[PDB]
RNA sequence: GACAAUGGUAGGAGAGCGUUCUAAGGGCGUUGAAGCAUGAUCGUAAGGACAUGUGGAGCGCUUAGAAGUGAGAAUGCCGGUG
RNA sequence: AAGCAGUAAAUGUGGAGCCGUAGCGAAAGCGAGUCUGAAUAGGGCGUUUAGUAUUUGGUCGUAGACCCGAAACCAGGUGAU
RNA sequence: GUAGCGGCGAGCGAAACGGGAAGAGCCCAAACCAACGUUGGGGUUGUAGGACACUCUAGUUACAAAGGACGACAUUAGACGAAUCAUCUGGAAAGAUGAAUCAAAGAAGGUAAUAAUCCUGUAGUCGAAAAUGUUGUCUCUCUUGAGUGGAUCCUGAGUACGACGGAGCACGUGAAAUUCCGUCGGAAUCUGGGAGGACCAUCUCCUAAGGCUAAAUACUCUCUAGUGACCGAUAGUGAACCAGUACCGUGAGGGAAAGGUGAAAAGCACCCCGGAAGGGGAGUGAAAUAGAACCUGAAACCGUGUGCU
């Protein structure tokens, strides 16, 4: 029948303009005593998924 | 003629089969390999991932949600525009009607990317800032 | 003495969308109603044969596996159908195409009215032999006509089809094609 | 014509042989079809013909389409015989 | 597309619907430019702005899914010759 | 495969709108009226209906109330129904060579071989004692058709709802509305009551706690008529043969193998070897190595004789 779609995928990336996933950043949940004021200011910028990774997950996410 | 039938050159292609030989190429394995667990009838894995590490749709946070309430405009360009002949009247019952605007979301919205370069009236929902001059600029007016 | 727009019988034919036509007019001709029985419809088989060692014997599950003798087939036959679509502009193409290729090799010629008052099948065979007309042929009318059509149905080779019926598979087939003027000028308007 | 290349497991790509059925066209057959046996025949390969014996009624060829389409191994299944 | 007509027929009608023509932002929203930001100051993603319907071939997913092979589990019954 | 649910993991997964098939709606409890709690009348609702007072006239037997009498098609047997003669091979002609005919009939089967014109049939038409279905024109059985005013009265009670423990809604108690069960508490009476995803206010829609209703939808043990780029005896139902049979088990239960003479039995009169089985002649047949263990008759394997070693 119709093939489902990764709930759990589906509420972490965007699909871009040229078909590309934007993700959001790790590590950023608690314990931010432990990290330098400059990690935390670069931890905030939102990243692209990888080529490597893109190729496991391509069929999760074919109706977004 | 029905007995001189010819398909279209480069369009019609044989299938390949496995398991009949080893001259074809695909003899004994099938083009799986040795003792594994893709060389069984059943699959691999999961195409996300199975067991091992933590996969990477894991070790990354949810963000945003989402609005019940939005509302999604069909856009139409000034450029779009230039088809009907100036000084007339432009309507949603028109646009729709003239082939410009195949679903009507919530209404129409003009946005000026291009060159009007005519004398029409036209009404719509809103109008973007950059595409209320260019339709006053050279003689118009627009109605909401 | 009348002449026909060149937009039907004068254009090139398109050979590639003519085998499309065919070949989905002979799959949709097609009904499968075939069928096996695989290892869960065979009746019986649900022991053991013997036990899985003790014995110096190949070890076995069922007596209907594939391997023995009256078991279940294995990736069979299975019911289903063979028809699938095509683009309706270009169904206008495979037909216009068809009816070109008649016309260009003087396959065409336009008669008047048949005025027959009882179905006799002598009488059409004689005009027949009179237009001087192959064994087969395809004939249209305007609309479905009774005396026409009760006769030359019984005259191996000849086939008749009404003016929005046509086919694309009986053009191809019919070596000749005989149609009347009204019917004619039907099919220029009607088709495109 | 002139030159250059052509060992190969897992595996990737391309061109082909053969079997069963269907459409159209065109053929063979009691003056003998398929099948079966023999022969010192033909093509680069899977393979294709011809003649002779048996056989007694169906079968090839060309272009397309479809698939229950190819067997030496599984302490494989059934029958026959050492 | 479902439906109606038509020979279980391949063909007409049927424009609910779907894809594309414009992106950015969690969102309000703005719009060839948007978000972050006091500030296009810089930076991220866009301005390719040609696709779409059907079908041959390759691969993946859901269904037993290349085939044969367990030790076991559950439910309903038959047995103290 | 959207919104959502989810050790937010595996995974589960809607509705309204819109396009179509089909498409009729009614009857009860109460206020009121006369008998002896009973039976009749009245009355069925949201643009609020009715009792009460006011001038006040379509048989629907598929729901809406329940039993029967009036002619036309359809099944359960059938009947008519066009057209060919020669020669060659052959045991036999339907084949080949030549000349004709029919066709609203060139579907199919059988005939000593491959037949539109040899037979049974097909296209077309006709036919029904008697039984059974559907239908439609009269019989027959019921029948109170309309609006302004609202004093007062009636409109379903251990019901709705709440707490505790569960279940079901796509929704795992979660901010969970909407609805069911068990226990315990427990309302109001058109200024009434419920809903619009906790809850309150304003607006909008509706009127629970009584009961029936055809059509579009799903399926095939059977009856008639048909089809297939479905099998052709290790295949197709387990079963083409008297198969759920042989046979195996205390029992529930399991479960096979086996089709073919020839067109026609015309199935070998008679002679010879025996005790018989079998064989050699003769005869029937186109063919008897087609002799009933009978169409063709591969391989493994078992025997006889020969050229070279």
């Amino acid at each position: 029948p119709k093939m489902k779609t990764h709930r759990g995928a589906a509420k972490r990336v965007k699909r871009t303009a040229s078909g590309q996933l934007k993700r959001s950043r790790a590590f950023t949940s608690h314990l931010f005593a432990n990290k330098s004021t400059k990690q935390k200011r670069q931890l905030r910028k939102a990243r692209l998924v990888s080529k490597s990774d893109m190729k496991r997950v391509k069929q999760l996410l074919a109706y977004k | 003629k029905l007995h001189e039938l010819k398909p279209a050159e480069g369009s019609r292609k044989e299938r390949n089969r496995v398991g009949r030989g080893v001259a074809t190429g695909n003899g004994k394995t099938s083009g799986r390999g040795h003792k594994g667990q893709k060389a069984r009838s059943g699959g691999g894995v999961r195409p996300g991932f199975e067991g091992g590490q933590l996969p990477l749709f894991r070790r990354l946070p949810k963000r945003g949600f989402t609005n019940i309430n939005r509302k999604e405009y069909a856009i139409v360009n000034l450029d779009q525009l230039n088809k009907f002949e100036d000084g007339t009247e432009v309507t949603p019952a028109l646009l729709v009607e003239s082939g410009v605007v195949k679903n009507e979301k919530s209404g129409i919205k003009i946005l000026g990317n291009g060159s009007l370069d005519k004398k029409l009236t036209v009404k719509a929902h809103k109008f973007s800032a950059s595409a209320a001059e260019a339709i006053d600029a050279k003689g118009g007016a627009h109605e909401v | 003495s009348i002449e026909l727009s060149d937009a039907v019988f004068g254009i090139e034919p398109n050979n590639s969308v003519l085998f499309e036509a065919i070949n989905l007019q002979r799959a949709s001709l097609r009904q499968g109603t075939h069928a096996v029985k695989n290892r869960s419809a065979v009746s019986g088989g649900g022991r053991k044969p013997w036990k899985q060692k003790g014995t110096g014997r190949a070890r076995q599950g069922t007596i209907r596996a594939p391997q023995w003798r009256g078991g279940g087939i294995v990736f069979g036959p299975t019911p289903r159908s063979y028809a699938y679509k095509m683009p309706k502009k270009m169904r206008r193409l495979a037909l216009r195409s068809a009816l070109s290729f008649k016309v260009q090799e003087n396959g065409l010629t336009v008669v008047d009215a048949f005025n027959f008052e009882a179905p006799k099948t002598k009488e059409f065979k004689n005009v027949l032999s009179t237009l001087e007309q192959p064994k087969k042929v395809l004939v249209v009318t305007e609309n479905e006509d009774v005396n026409v059509e009760l006769s030359a149905r019984n005259i191996p080779g000849v086939q008749v089809t009404t003016a929005q019926g046509l086919n694309v598979l009986d053009i191809t087939n019919a070596d000749s094609l005989v149609i009347t003027e009204a019917a004619a000028k039907k099919v220029e308007e009607v088709l495109g």
